[PDB]
């Protein structure tokens, strides 16, 4: 009835847009066969199951028809306001020619444009925080990026079911949704409707359409997060195709319609209607003027101690620590050894002592500056923290492997604190994880191995109260050496009042807070933004190391092993200075070269890697 | 076409043209959100190659332009509200038509009759237009909602509309209409539904209590929910303190509906709805009191006299009165530029064998303590925790009931058998404590809190009455940043004297047989006003006594930190404040330096 | 398809005595159902390769025998008796629901007389369950070896031992499961098994099927580049041989040689002798090695684990001489109890690669003197008393 379900005329017109979608199709230029054509008989050859759009072609195709008219109707400003019907009705434009929808078997994907096609100039794709994503583009389609986590295993969902009358023959399609559905039973047919006996219908699989959704949810990049609150998570709908691309613990620009899914709370806790919405994915994707912005703390110089102050000034005192901080930040170079085999690659910091220091509060420094960078505490971060769960997600489908801690920041630092506190089964993880790239968990729905790429610091408390030193090394310290031998840097604080420097820090800290600003008179700390980009820069580098600082090497290394086995039993230690030390040192000095942005990778930056090894212990002569 | 315009109508919107052509401020503001939307258009388009449309209005207008209209809204806001809104969307198509919502208003005000709270509300204040302020909670997790239907219709072509309308559409509530989901048109075409031109908002509901200073004497508190949509959503935080503009709905069936007690749940929409801030009592000081506090400032004893006036009741343990005293007072707080703010307050413990009056004194804490909530042991559930209450309350909005902390935030938590307590809470507390704040992504509602609440806790020994002979440590029992968490801890002992004895027995039998009234009254002015700032005088004294303590304590005792450090200078900062002091002065450090002694001998 | 094979089948039988005149005494013969169990069909690739596109299809699977299921009873048909008279009527299953009737026969009646179901009295098949480890090999990565489960049928119950290598062929299959267990819902996300056509009674024929020559020994089964086998008994003559694969062997490792080599002969351990019967000393080797730490002494047992096929790692302590063998968890899949065979089962075949044995559980390791010494393993507990030869 007219005055119920009433109608409103729109400037939207689909009947000439589906015949200038015709047009565009397979009728088209730029790319002796048009591209659609050739592309859909290397479909029609039965060779490729999913067809992918995109929309640059279509500016293209428009300017084509705009310049050289006639002035054609604009499809991108329809399509990524609605798109949806897009999607269909795109389908049956095509399903025409060739070389309904029960019987198609082909996938349509679209890309959107970023792009220099924007600086045409021509939105549709912005990468997006979840924050910036407002209920209000439902139905749009939008680009952004974030965090994978969940990552589902796919699992077949059928979009409609086929019983079959065999008495008025025929067929009985019945589409289905959400979770579950009731079979139909008589029989609907037609011929069956009103007969005194309708036939009675029993479904066949061969005939139902059935697909793979594969589901995740993505977290805020949370550099995007706001100062404060937390990074928000959202699901993603993926089927067909696009199903398995997907793994956790991924930085990935995503593009799909925003599409709802109606549900609601407890039944009690409803106005109506929500929508608590979906999204769909359609589409995924995992030094000019600025070497100036570096060049202002490069021509300073002595960019590694000013910088190395630089980092957390807030903290009075052991800048040697933070020189450390500095090089742990900046890692290098890895390695691979031919067949190949790695070699990390990144730098493990022990930081031990107790009580204070805050020495926590360094580590919510870097995790704060550290892009990727991530601070967690034993008990604290569960073993399942670390470890993903394979666990449904929604719009898509289904089982996503939900990474956390490490998987979460790979290629990123991670902060781990109370790190006595964190028990076993992490302790395991974590020993083993020393492989880098190596994360595996056979339990259960979960065969898969992961590949963490992140870099680890360790803040624990000596055994307790603190460092006895009637306890020797080892003795005060609590942890095994195999972890230990993995450590990389093991940066031992220990306290032992002093009254002269105590009024040192003692002022810092009056001064600020007396001030918000302490350093002065003088030093400049670098903006960590600033400071990130010189960073960005140097990672580039990948140094190369002479022969000589190669010998030299060997024999201090000599000199190494030997004097630290001349230790023979117990106090001073730990020994061994095993090869891994070695290794390690060599990584080292590899990453003060990069600070230099080297490839020489000079015997001073040895002699300094080791200055600082000999410094991070011997502490306990003191 | 609808049920065709009424003159009603007409007139209202009419009549509502020349205001607000007169007051013309808001003609061009409404152009204003405009440009800003266009110019972010360029931005996205070009670049790369926004705001709401609610504008506020101010009541004091209408009594002078129209008192009718003004009295008509405020009573009628059904009547008045709608057809306002039209000549608003209105206008606003006439300001710039040609490129191609709501257009809602705040309704500033100018209150009110009207201004009422939620203790007083209803029955008669049903369904008008209402302002009420409170504390946050138990809050809400936003749902998207959605809103008016669309579908194409083959092979006809054609399209349809449809709209819904919440019990919280409108605020006055209507005849409710049960739309469902449009499909399968009549004539039997079936109904192809699209999207992103129905449109939708999202929705959150939340709770308010009536303010909790404003609160009686004591009582059970009485909060009323309203629901915020869109723009309105998410704007403030549990525990956040705030005064809204809303109309107060009866929405629903009371249950004479059903024929087979209570009645019409009722809700406030929206909608104004203004943060607003609040310290971190009530009172007046009038001239005379003011003046005393002025007075007494001067006098040099003042803070001994001061220290013994908490402890009718109480021999003893002045040095903890005095304690108490700047804990009322607390630091000042300093908030770094664009960067982490310094906790001014201090948090306090107490130890020591039972009959210590622990309990006793904690109460007295609480009386004239100005706020806040105390808790016990076990305590919990959450403590200050919103809960995330789940589900929703109202309109599928998930809750924050804002909890304890959060609650007592600017106020004294008072934490008893706080040995008792489960290290699960312990856990936060390392957080609310230092970090000062509280953070929740629970399921969830991802978001970050300020719980600036100050703390003190009294447990008890380990074990039996041993904790004075005990050693330092392990007459603890709570490790252990804990221990250094609380910027106070004292161990007090029941060890028996009779000659102190007697001292007290005395006192005793007298009690069976500096007036506090004015203590708050000192207390609130001094908090308001003035903050000692700080000086280099003590800085010296401050440092020698810290490095002193680090040096000889650690092998007398133990921990110290830059975390005593700091406590020594909220210390004196305080002191400088019961001094009234708009400075720090060396003495108020000596004294500092007497307590911080004591606390450690 | 193989419905219609099946009735052409019968119909040449028929055909063919009647050629032969009177057959077998008589015609009950004829009546008989005689059935298709078509093999060898097509070059299946694994499991996991295969799409939702082919949900019904013959298909090729190998690998060894997990666990197997109990016969499961299955009523074709249902048995059925009535309050009144009573009469026994009762329905077959056909599709997966049994529909009872209310009432009644006999009395009918009516009488709305309660039809009772006599569970002993309805049909079963069992058609059994063999959780299956599937080796395509072929392994594309980097997946980890899929899991199995088929249904079998009939006269295929049984028919199979645990652990055998089976070449068998059968329907894919795939179906939904109800979630709730108390609601009427299902859960999408459709459950895929093995219908089991052919396996490779074809038990009772056995090398029956080896005649017609059983397909020229699968042409060899893909024996080498005859080219690479001449390559192979070239080097051979390589001299230097014993030495130079064990440089070859780590190529990331430095010197150690010896180690390098004890390890090659470890490869090429020993030979397998059954005396009479038992003997049975196998090829079996086991290395110990220790030293100064950071040896890479990790290292290698990475390298091998990753050469070894059936081979596995393991930490010391992060063991018990349980996890070893015999799990026997909760299926918990079908709500059932379940024997999953521990690390060492598993590790029967190839090489075991342990970590912190010093630092064993003494528990553990009291495995290993049955293990070293049996080379087999005899578990009586729980449920089931056996000895499995790992």
């Amino acid at each position: 009835m007219s005055a119920a379900l009433p109608s409103i005329q729109l400037p939207v017109d689909y009947n000439n847009l589906f015949n200038e979608i015709t047009d565009f199709l397979v009728t088209f230029k730029q790319d002796k066969g048009p591209k659609y054509m050739a592309m859909l008989q290397k479909v029609a050859n039965r060779e490729l199951n999913s067809v992918i759009i995109d929309l640059d072609d279509i500016l293209q195709y428009q300017n084509e028809k705009f310049l050289q008219g006639t002035q054609a109707d604009d499809l991108v400003s329809a399509i990524q306001q609605n798109a949806n019907h897009f999607t269909e009705l795109f389908c049956r434009a095509i399903d025409n020619n060739m070389p309904p929808n029960l019987t198609r078997r082909y996938f349509l994907y679209f890309k959107p444009l970023s792009q220099n096609c924007a600086r045409r100039y021509r939105i549709s794709s912005k990468p997006l925080s979840v924050r910036q994503i407002k209920g209000d583009f439902l139905g749009q389609l939008i680009t952004v990026r974030g965090i994978i986590t969940r990552v589902s295993d796919v699992k077949p969902a059928v979009e409609v079911i086929a019983y079959t009358c065999d008495q008025c023959g025929y067929e009985v399609f019945q589409e289905v949704n959400s979770r579950t559905f009731t079979p139909l039973s008589e029989c609907t047919s037609e011929e069956c409707s009103q007969n005194q006996t309708k036939g009675q219908l029993f479904m066949s699989t061969r005939a139902s359409k059935f697909s793979a959704f594969q589901e995740c949810k993505i977290q805020e990049l949370s550099q995007q997060v706001p100062v404060g609150h937390i990074p928000r998570s959202l699901n993603i709908h993926v089927n067909g195709t696009l199903v398995r691309s997907l793994s956790p613990g991924d930085i990935v620009d995503v593009t799909g319609i925003f599409l709802p899914a109606p549900y609601t709370g407890f039944k009690a806790l409803k106005a109506g209607l929500l929508t608590e919405t979906y999204l769909e994915a359609q589409f995924v994707r995992q030094t000019s003027d600025v070497e100036e912005r570096v060049m202002e703390l490069i021509t300073s110089g002595d960019v590694y101690n000013r910088l190395a102050k630089s980092i957390a000034p807030e903290i009075y005192g052991n800048l040697d620590v933070k020189k450390a901080l500095l090089l742990l930040l900046v890692g290098g170079v890895d390695k691979r050894v031919g067949d190949g085999m790695k070699i990390r690659g990144d730098i493990n910091v022990c930081l031990m002592g107790d009580p204070g220091v805050a020495k926590s509060q360094l580590l919510k420094a870097i995790c704060k500056i550290s892009p990727r960078g991530v601070y967690t505490t034993g008990k604290g971060s569960s073993g399942v923290g670390l470890t993903a769960a394979v666990m449904k997600d929604p719009v898509t489908d289904e089982m996503i492997l939900e990474g956390g801690a490490l998987v979460l920041a790979d290629n990123g630092i991670c902060c781990i604190d109370e790190f006595d506190k964190m028990d076993e089964s992490d302790r395991t993880a974590i020993h083993e994880v020393m492989e880098q790239q190596t994360i595996s968990i056979s339990k259960a729905g979960i065969n898969t191995t992961l590949n963490a790429r992140t870099s680890i610091l360790a803040a624990a408390n000596p055994l307790y109260g603190r460092y006895n030193p009637r306890l020797s090394p080892l003795d005060n310290i609590n942890l095994p050496a195999a972890l230990l031998s993995r450590f990389d840097i093991l940066f031992l604080m220990l306290d032992i009042p002093s009254r002269d420097d105590d009024e040192k820090l003692a002022e810092h800290v009056t001064y600020v807070h007396m001030h918000n600003k302490q350093p002065d008179l003088d030093f400049t700390p670098v903006e960590p933004s600033k400071m990130r980009e010189y960073i960005a820069y140097a990672k580039t580098k990948r140094p190369v190391m002479s022969e000589a600082v190669n010998d030299y090497v060997v024999q201090a290394y000599i000199r190494l092993r030997q004097d630290s086995k001349r230790e023979m039993d117990s106090k001073f230690s730990f020994g061994q200075a095993t090869p891994r030390t070695l290794l390690g040192i060599i990584r080292l000095s590899q990453a003060l070269a990069k600070l230099r942005l080297a490839d020489m990778v000079d015997i001073d930056d040895v002699e300094e890697a080791l200055r600082l090894v000999r410094v991070s212990k011997e502490s306990l002569y003191q | 076409t609808f049920f065709a315009p009424d003159a009603v109508f007409g007139d209202r919107v009419r009549r509502f043209q020349e205001f607000l052509d007169t007051f013309t401020s808001y003609r061009d503001s409404v152009r204003s959100i405009q440009v800003y939307n266009s110019n972010n258009a360029a931005n996205y388009n070009d670049d790369q190659d926004i705001l709401p449309h609610r504008i506020i209005i101010s009541l004091d207008d209408l009594r002078e332009f129209d008192r009718s209209f003004w009295s008509g809204i405020l009573v009628e806001p059904a009547y008045f509200i709608p057809p306002a809104e039209k000549a608003l969307t209105d206008l606003a198509d006439s300001m710039d038509d040609v490129p191609h919502h709501p257009w809602k208003l705040s309704f500033k005000g100018s209150f009110g009759a009207h201004a009422l709270s939620p203790r007083t509300l209803t029955a008669q204040h049903l369904n008008k237009l209402v302002s009420v302020e409170g504390i946050v909670t138990k809050t809400s997790l936003v749902r998207p909602k959605l809103i008016r239907s669309v579908h194409y219709a083959a092979k006809t072509g054609r399209f349809h509309y449809r709209d819904y309308t919440d019990a919280t559409t409108t605020l006055t509530t209507r005849i409710p209409t049960p739309a469902i989901y449009p499909t399968e048109d009549t004539e039997g075409n079936k109904l192809t539904t699209e999207y992103g031109y129905s449109t939708f908002i999202d929705h959150q509901r939340i709770t308010v209590q009536e303010m909790p200073e404003m609160a009686p004497a004591g009582q059970l508190p009485r909060s009323i929910d309203v629901i915020l949509d869109d723009d309105l959503v998410d704007k403030t935080k549990p525990g956040d303190r705030v005064n809204v503009v809303g109309v107060f709905k009866s929405l629903g069936a009371g249950g004479m509906n059903q024929s087979n007690l209570i009645g019409f749940k009722t809700l406030i929409l929206g909608n104004t709805v203004y943060p607003l801030h609040a310290r971190s009592a009530r009172q007046m000081l009038t001239d005379f009191d003011i003046r005393n506090i002025n007075k007494l400032s001067k006098k040099k004893d003042i803070f001994d006299i001061l220290s013994q006036s908490l402890a009718p009741s109480i021999y003893g343990h002045d040095h903890i009165k005095k304690a108490i005293l700047l804990m009322l007072m607390g630091g000042v707080e300093k908030n770094l530029e664009n960067g982490s703010h310094l906790r001014g307050d201090i948090n306090i413990l107490m130890v020591g064998d039972p009959s210590t009056a622990k309990s006793q004194l904690l109460r007295f804490v609480l009386n004239t303590a100005s706020l806040a909530i105390a808790t016990t042991g076990r305590g919990s559930s959450g403590v200050g925790l919103t809960a995330a209450v789940t589900t929703d309350r109202e309109t599928g909005e998930r809750r924050l009931e804002a909890g304890a902390m959060v609650l007592a935030d600017r106020g004294v938590v008072c934490i008893d058998e706080f040995d008792k307590m489960t290290d699960v809470d312990r856990v936060a507390i390392h957080e609310v404590m230092e970090q000062q704040t509280v953070t929740i992504a629970k399921a969830g509602i991802h978001t970050t809190l300020n719980a600036r609440c100050s703390v003190i806790a009294a447990a008890n020994p380990v074990f039996g009455q041993y904790d004075v002979n005990r050693d330092p440590h392990q007459n603890i029992a709570l490790p252990d940043s804990l221990l250094s968490r609380f910027d106070l801890l004292f161990v007090v002992t029941d060890d028996i004297n009779e000659i102190r004895d007697r001292s007290i027995s005395e006192h005793v039998l007298r009690t069976h047989r500096v007036t506090i009234p004015f203590l708050r009254k000192y207390v609130q002015y001094a908090k308001e006003r003035v903050i000692p700032q700080l000086t280099q005088e003590a800085i010296n004294v401050i440092v020698k006594n810290y490095t002193d303590l680090r040096n000889d304590d650690n092998t007398k005792k133990s921990p110290i930190t830059a975390r005593t450090l700091e406590t020594l200078i909220r210390l004196a900062t305080a002191h400088a404040k019961v001094r009234l002091s708009k400075t720090v002065n060396k003495v108020d450090a000596k004294v500092a330096a007497n307590l911080l002694r004591f606390a450690l001998l | 398809v193989i419905s219609i094979m099946d009735q052409t089948i019968k119909d040449c039988m028929v055909s063919l005595i009647v050629d032969n005149n009177l057959d077998y005494d008589l015609d009950e013969i004829e009546t008989k159902f005689y059935k298709v169990r078509p093999y060898n069909v097509g070059s299946c690739k694994g499991m996991r390769e295969l799409n939702p596109n082919d949900i019904d299809k013959l298909i090729n699977l190998k690998g060894l025998v997990l666990r197997s299921t109990p016969v499961i009873p299955d009523m074709k048909v249902a048995f059925f008796k009535c309050n009144v008279c009573d009469h026994t009527m009762a329905v077959e299953i056909d599709r997966g629901v049994i529909q009872e009737p209310a009432r009644c026969e006999r009395i009918d009646c009516n009488e709305p007389n309660s039809m009772s179901l006599i569970h002993n009295r309805c049909s079963f098949a069992d058609k059994q369950v063999i959780k299956l480890q599937e080796t395509p090999d072929f392994v594309p990565d980097g997946q980890t070896p899929h899991s199995i489960s088929l249904c079998v049928y009939d006269e295929l119950v049984d028919s199979c031992r645990a652990g055998d290598r089976i070449e068998v062929t059968g329907t894919f299959r795939s179906i939904p499961i109800r979630a709730n267990s108390r609601q009427r819902v299902l859960k999408s996300l459709y459950k895929t098994y093995v219908d089991v056509v052919h396996v490779k009674t074809s038990t009772i024929e056995q090398e029956l099927m080896q005649n017609k020559v059983d397909h020229n020994e699968v042409e060899e089964v893909r024996q080498i580049t005859d080219q690479d086998l001449a390559k192979i008994r070239e080097v051979a003559a390589r001299e230097d041989l014993y030495s130079l694969l064990a440089r070859s062997i780590a190529p990331s490792i430095y010197e150690l040689e010896d180690v390098k080599k004890g390890i090659l002969l470890q490869l090429f351990g020993g030979t397998n002798k059954t005396f009479t019967k038992g003997g049975r000393y196998r090829g079996d080797i086991n290395i110990l090695l220790c030293g100064d730490p950071s040896t890479s002494k990790s290292q290698i047992l990475q390298y091998v684990h990753k050469i070894t096929p059936r081979g596995v790692y393991t930490s010391g302590k992060g063991s018990s001489a349980v996890g070893l063998t015999a799990y026997i968890t909760r299926d918990v899949d079908t709500k059932q109890l379940v024997l999953e065979s521990g690390a060492l089962v598993l590790s029967d075949g190839g090489v075991c690669c342990i970590d912190e044995f010093d630092k064993m559980s003494d528990s553990t390791r009291s495995v290993l003197h049955e293990v070293m010494e049996q080379q087999t393993i005899s578990i009586a507990k729980a449920g089931i008393i056996t000895t499995l030869n790992a």
